[PDB]
């Protein structure tokens, strides 16, 4: 019975962490966390993990 | 990289080259930040002294965009064995930090349990080089990709002469004619997810190049994040 985490990543960009039982999100080095929690926002240009072309 | 496909432009920015006192690849590297670049361990033996080219794809010619840098301080894992090849991972501190713009660009590091529970769940993921075109070929002067599936720990221990430990995993094809290859090592191999390529494996070894039932070996970086963290102060 997937859930949280093991649900769809929980709705999150990239990591995610059941704690408690629920679901926190979070961001590689050099992003941070949106407003709702789940995505993740580059703070500059050449965030790692992007292909230098978009 | 035998098969695989051309790196175009701004797909394969967290590729580093390491080049002899010949400006001559023999082994790559992976972009962390604009100090470090993570490589193998067994790739600092390949050569008496070396340098870090980044921003290259076509080594024949010269873009504009690439930049050597030299090495200020080497990290080798502590427990490297030329033997078992266990532990193949090391950390290159730039003396001049590499300048972000097209082409040149880091890779993520995850977190280790969202790694192994998510990414590494992934079906595939890529890997990148400058290697040998063939087992008996020469070197690409193009820089390549390739989409290599995760393989089943044990499938893999079934298919080694060698033993596979638990800083080491498999991908690759048990047929296909797809592979690293020689020169392709210390090279990155990362997992996509959503928009997001994060490091996942080292290009370790292999038992030639592309042979059937015999797939490509790589350092888990999962079983390192928090060495890496140390290395990187
Ligand atoms: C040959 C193949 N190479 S290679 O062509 O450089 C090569 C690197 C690489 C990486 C990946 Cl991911 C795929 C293919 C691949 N091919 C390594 C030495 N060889 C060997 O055949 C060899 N390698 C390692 C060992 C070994 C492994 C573990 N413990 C001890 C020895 C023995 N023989
Ligand atoms: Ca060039
Ligand atoms: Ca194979």
């Amino acid at each position: 019975t997937r859930k949280l985490c093991s649900l769809d990543n929980g709705d999150c960009d990239q990591f995610c962490h059941e704690e408690q039982n629920s679901v926190v999100c979070s961001c590689a080095r050099g992003y941070t966390l949106a407003d709702n929690g789940k995505a993740c926002i580059p703070t500059g240009p050449y965030p790692c993990g992007k292909q230098t072309l978009e | 990289i035998v098969g695989g496909q051309e790196c175009k432009d701004g797909e394969c920015p967290w590729q580093a080259l390491l080049i002899n006192e010949e400006n001559e690849g023999f082994c790559g590297g992976t972009i962390l930040s604009e100090f470090y670049i993570l490589t193998a361990a067994h790739c600092l033996y390949q050569a008496k002294r070396f340098k870090v080219r980044v921003g290259d794809r076509n080594t024949e010619q010269e873009e504009g965009g690439e930049a050597v840098h030299e090495v200020e301080v080497v990290i080798k894992h502590n427990r490297f064995t030329k033997e078992t090849y266990d532990f193949d991972i090391a950390v290159l501190r730039l003396k001049t930090p590499i300048t972000f713009r097209m082409n040149v660009a880091p890779a993520c590091l995850p977190e280790r349990d969202w790694a192994e529970s998510t990414l590494m769940t992934q079906k595939t993921g890529i890997v990148s080089g400058f290697g040998r075109t063939h087992e008996k070929g020469r070197q690409s002067t193009r820089l390549k990709m390739l989409e290599v599936p995760y393989v089943d720990r044990n499938s893999c221990k079934l298919s080694s002469s060698f033993i596979i430990t638990q800083n080491m995993f498999c991908a690759g094809y048990d047929t296909k004619q797809e592979d690293a290859c020689q020169g392709d090592s210390g090279g990155p191999h990362v997992t996509r997810f959503k928009d997001t390529y994060f490091v996942t494996g080292i290009v370790s070894w292999g038992e030639g190049c592309a042979r059937k039932g015999k797939y490509g070996i790589y350092t888990k970086v999962t079983a390192f994040l928090k060495w890496i963290d140390r290395s990187m102060k």
